[PDB]
Order: C-alpha cells, then sequence, then structure tokens
C-alpha cells in the first residue's frame, strides 16, 4: 500500500514516485540511504504549491517536479557523480506536525525503494 | 511557485503591524464614544445577549470549519488552517461593523472582549476535540497566550477610555473627533499601501479553487447562521444584527501567529496569506451585508 518508484539503473536518469493509493499529502520529498550509512536528505517539494528545497551537495544537479494531472513525483538527475550510488527512498507527508524537513520524522508514508548506481 | 520574500523584515513587515496598532487605537477610541456604561451591566448581568453569540462561535463555527474539512477532503494543513480560524475569538475589527448596521453597539463589547477571554481557556482545549487526526504533536504551547492579553488589553483601553471622555468634559469630544475623521483616514492609506508592497505581490499563487471556496463560504455562513439563531431565539429584532456581525467576523491576525510556529514554513508556503485573504472576503461579505440592511430603511 506504500508509494511506488521506478528507474534507478546502472549508468542522466529520471525516477518517478507514484502514490499507490488515492491519498492527499501536503508535501512529498526524496531521501537517500547511502550503502551502510544513515539516510540523507536529497530534495523536497510542496504538493499544492511549488516550494522546493534541495540538499547541500545536490543544490544544482538534481531537480524534483510534480505533475498537475497525475499524482506521480519526479526527480530528474543531471551530471551524476560516482558518489551518488545509493538507494533512494521516496517519502510522503500526510498529517501535519512540527518536524524538520531534513529529519525523517515529518514523513508518515515511505516508499518501496529503488537503487541508483553510476560509474 | 514559492513565497520569495522573508517575513519579519524591518523595512515593510513591521510597518504592517507598528502602524496597525496606531490605526486600531484611535479607531476604537473614536468608536468608544457611542457606548453608555450604565446599561453595559444590564447586558452582562442577564446573559441572554452574549450566550447565543458566544456559543455561535465556540460550539458552531468550529463545526462549520471542521465540516468543510472532511467534506472537501482538504489536506491536514489547510484543514487545520481553517479550523484554527474557526476557533478564533470575536474579531476586534467586528465592532466596527455593528456601527454601520444600527445594531446594539453596547452588546458588541460584551461578546468581543468577553469572547476573547474565553479564547485563552477554550481554544487550547478546543483543539483536542478537533485535531485528533489532523496534527500529531500537541497544540498546548503553539497558541500565543501572551499575544492575546496584549491584544485584549490594547482593545480594552479604548473600550473604557472611549466612554470615560464623557466624564470630565465632553466639550472636548468636538476637539477630538473633528480631527479623528480628518486624521485617521491618512493612516488607512499607509496601512493599505504597505500591504500591497510586501505581501500583495505574491497573492496570485495563494488562490486555489478548494481554498477560496472555504474562505468565501465560511464568513457567509458565520454571518447568516449567527443571525437566525439570534433573532429567532426570542432576542430583540434590532439587536440581532449585533450578534450576526460578531459570529461571522472573527480575528485572523491570531491564526497567523500559530502557523508561524506550529510547523515549518516551507510546508506553509504562501498559506501565510490565508488569514490576510480570509479577512478580505470576511470584509467583502460584510460590505455586501451593510448595503442590504441599509436598503430596508429606504
Amino acid at each position: 500500500v506504500q508509494l511506488v518508484e521506478s528507474g534507478g539503473g546502472l549508468v542522466s536518469l529520471r525516477l518517478s514516485c507514484a502514490a499507490s493509493t488515492n491519498l492527499r499529502s501536503y508535501a512529498m520529498a526524496w531521501f537517500r540511504q547511502a550503502p551502510g550509512k544513515e539516510r540523507e536528505f536529497v530534495s523536497f517539494i510542496n504538493w499544492n504549491y511549488g516550494n522546493t528545497r534541495y540538499a547541500d551537495s545536490v543544490k544544482g544537479r538534481f531537480t524534483i517536479s510534480r505533475d498537475n494531472a497525475k499524482i506521480t513525483v519526479y526527480l530528474q538527475m543531471n551530471s551524476l557523480k560516482p558518489e551518488d550510488t545509493a538507494v533512494y527512498y521516496c517519502a510522503a507527508a500526510t498529517i501535519g506536525r512540527l518536524a524538520g524537513i531534513d529529519s525523517t520524522t515529518l514523513y508518515d508514508y515511505w516508499g518501496q525503494g529503488t537503487q541508483v548506481t553510476v560509474s | 511557485f514559492t513565497l520569495p520574500p522573508n517575513f519579519g523584515k524591518r523595512p515593510t513587515d513591521l510597518a504592517l503591524s507598528v502602524i496597525l496598532v496606531v490605526m486600531l487605537f484611535i479607531i476604537m477610541l473614536s468608536l468608544g464614544c457611542t457606548m453608555e456604561f450604565s446599561k453595559i451591566k444590564a447586558h452582562l448581568w442577564k446573559p441572554k445577549g452574549l450566550a447565543i453569540a458566544l456559543v455561535a462561535q465556540y460550539g458552531i463555527m468550529p463545526l462549520t470549519a471542521f465540516v468543510l474539512g472532511k467534506v472537501f477532503r482538504l489536506n491536514n494543513i489547510e484543514a487545520l488552517a481553517i479550523l484554527i480560524c474557526g476557533c478564533s475569538p470575536g474579531g476586534n475589527l467586528s465592532n466596527i461593523f455593528s456601527l454601520a448596521m444600527k445594531g446594539d453597539m453596547n452588546l458588541s463589547i460584551v461578546m468581543t472582549t468577553c469572547s476573547t477571554f474565553l479564547a485563552l481557556g477554550m481554544m487550547p482545549l478546543l483543539l483536542y476535540i478537533y485535531s485528533r487526526g489532523i496534527y500529531d504533536g500537541d497544540l498546548k504551547d503553539k497558541v500565543p497566550y501572551k499575544g492575546i492579553v496584549i491584544s485584549l488589553v490594547l482593545v480594552l483601553i479604548p473600550c473604557t477610555i472611549g466612554i470615560v471622555l464623557k466624564s470630565k468634559r465632553p466639550q472636548y469630544m468636538r476637539y477630538v473627533i473633528k480631527g479623528g475623521m480628518i486624521i485617521i483616514l491618512l493612516c488607512s492609506v499607509a496601512v493599505t499601501v504597505l500591504s500591497a508592497i510586501n505581501v500583495g505581490k505574491s497573492i496570485m499563487f495563494a488562490m486555489t479553487p478548494h481554498l477560496i471556496a472555504t474562505s468565501s463560504l465560511m464568513p457567509f455562513i458565520g454571518f447568516l447562521l449567527g443571525y437566525v439563531l439570534s433573532a429567532l431565539f426570542c432576542l430583540n429584532g434590532r439587536c440581532r444584527r449585533t450578534v450576526s456581525m460578531e459570529t461571522g467576523c472573527q480575528n485572523v491576525q491570531l491564526c497567523s501567529t500559530i502557523l508561524n510556529v506550529a510547523f515549518p514554513p516551507e510546508v506553509i508556503g504562501p498559506l501565510f496569506f490565508f488569514p490576510l485573504l480570509y479577512m478580505i472576503f470576511q470584509l467583502g461579505e460584510g460590505l455586501l451585508l451593510i448595503a442590504i440592511f441599509w436598503c430596508y430603511e429606504k
């Protein structure tokens, strides 16, 4: 019943996150779990509006965008670095609460998970 | 896209508030010269006056806000922004609307200042029954307690000093209100221009079909549903227009203080503009109600 991702292949690849059920989320963000490491924040997007806040390293490279019609969320990547090899974990936020965007406590729903590898 | 400008900026964001206090101080002090205390205790001692109106916004308006939430299936951020607006006490800018409505102006205070002292004790415990699944943490600390007292007292001073002028020498009411009409109109230009400088530019994003719908029909239901329960429940026919303009009208400058602290500002986006936009339609709905009940005289 969790969110569904696509993409994530050996290597500019764009990967989608579609909600597997009709749910109303006020914000959806992407997270990345490095191999044998804590998951790090990567990108954020508001749902009604277009607010976005990328992470430190990824400020210019990646781009997160939604579509009006469908409920899929995208994260277009460009200029991949060989340190980006990790397993990206799409996240959704249903109920509002006081939690940091970077922190994972804000997000009530998580994703199936997909692995991105580069060379 | 976003809300680019940052709030709490000294150049313009303070001019919205450091001038509004001046705007409100003289206006209500000028408004304070149409009330007699000797019959105020008549309104207070027998609670037939405030009871219908106080219940009309602490047992009825939250339902209107909560029903619009579940029915419209709004997300748990806007479904909470309009609920916090619903629980908000009687607006300090509602007392203006009783004057143009020929309502019982003395009963306006008895349901404005007395219905704000209940916001301290109701709203913090009025959210547990309405945010059971719309917010995870507690709202106990997010409510601006010290922002209501410094708001009620800033309202209470013109409420009493407004009538006390009729005790030493009301000859100097001529010397005061003759300029108050002349002077306070200069402030409204400063209030209206600065708003269009800072926050008005990014308003275009804020509008939303499922957001204007709540902000347009909620001040209307507050008006009408506040009146029928007023006049029909044996209360005076001419006094009912005082309750009607108090149930629908309510402050939203208190809701904005909660969203600033409840949860992060990137989740908000330009949802900060809802209380500003809510009052625009709150004011707009009334300015259509003013004419209609000014038609019945003619």
